[PDB]
């Protein structure tokens, strides 16, 4: 599933806000 | 009085509270009802269309926040402010008269520090509802934290990490302004420090997700570590969190809302 | 709101000059 590809992206997209 | 506990707060009143203190320094020496100063019917007429505007804004401040305190708080430093205007307006009177009156020197002081007092209030006031809508942020990331022990699927990983994603955006923003406006090294440092840990816990705390939502997939693996690992970063996460409100709390409680 | 800060810096700067009227020497 895109699932974990999905969970990471998210969270890669997240971090680079909270730069 | 030196009530700038921001360093915004500060930079505004700082310039005019000084001046504030030769007045009286300078009073006390017997300097100040020396000089015969000029007419101050015009500048005293600039800061009483001023301190309209000031408290104008501010009733309109309370009229749509949602904070009881500030509801409650915010008034007062209005009255403050006003009425320690028409002593400055007196004084100007009494200066117009007489420009040597000692007493409209008085009122020229007291006056002025109450308007300096009364605008610390507002401010400061205003500033510390600020602070609990970072406090309520927190203990929402508080509170969302301990729903990564529910997550038990790749999916409900996704849906965490895209809710966590923008609240942990939101505090993390508000902190960074937060530590800027501080006016003790101390505590901007366990603040920044803090808030950094949280920064650096996150993606750790993603992947002790990922890693157990896994283990746990992959059936028949050790998850014991999973877990505890996983529950670790929540709780070392949790307790960074708990730092900062702690310490906001510090920097802002001012004692008339038990 | 955050204009609460413009008020404010503005009867900080009328409060100013009414008291640099007052100083000269």
């Amino acid at each position: 599933y895109e699932k974990a590809k999905e969970v990471s992206s998210a969270l890669s997209k997240v971090l680079s806000k909270i730069d | 009085m030196p009530v700038f506990h921001t360093r915004t707060i500060e930079s505004i009143l700082e310039p005019v509270a000084q001046q504030i203190s030769h007045l009286v320094i300078m009073h006390e020496e017997g300097e100040v009802d020396g000089k015969a100063i000029p007419d101050l019917t015009a500048p005293v007429a600039a800061v009483q269309a001023a301190v309209s505007n000031l408290v104008r804004v501010g009733k309109e401040t309370v009229q749509t926040t949602e904070d009881q305190i500030l509801k409650r708080d915010m008034p007062p430093a209005f009255i403050k402010v006003e009425n320690a205007c028409t002593k400055l307006v007196q004084a100007a009177q009494m200066l117009q008269s007489d420009p040597y009156s000692v007493p409209a020197r008085d009122y020229l002081i007291d006056g002025s520090r109450g308007i300096l007092s009364g605008t610390s209030d507002l401010l400061l006031t205003f500033d510390e509802a600020e602070v609990r809508k970072i406090i309520r942020v927190c203990k929402g990331i508080l509170e969302y934290l301990t729903v990564a022990e529910v997550v038990e699927t790749m999916e409900d990983l996704v849906t965490y990490t895209k809710n966590l994603g923008p609240g942990m955006t939101k505090m993390a923003k508000m902190i960074d302004e937060r530590q800027q406006e501080l006016t003790h090294q101390e505590h901007r440092v366990m603040l920044v420090n803090s808030m950094n840990t949280v920064k650096e816990l996150l993606p750790v705390l993603i992947s002790a997700m990922k890693i157990f939502v896994t283990t746990k997939n992959s059936k028949n693996q050790g998850i014991e570590e999973a877990l505890k690992n996983r529950n670790f970063t929540v709780e070392k996460m949790s307790a960074e969190i708990n730092e900062i409100i702690r310490v906001l709390q510090l920097t802002s409680w001012d004692e008339d809302a038990w």
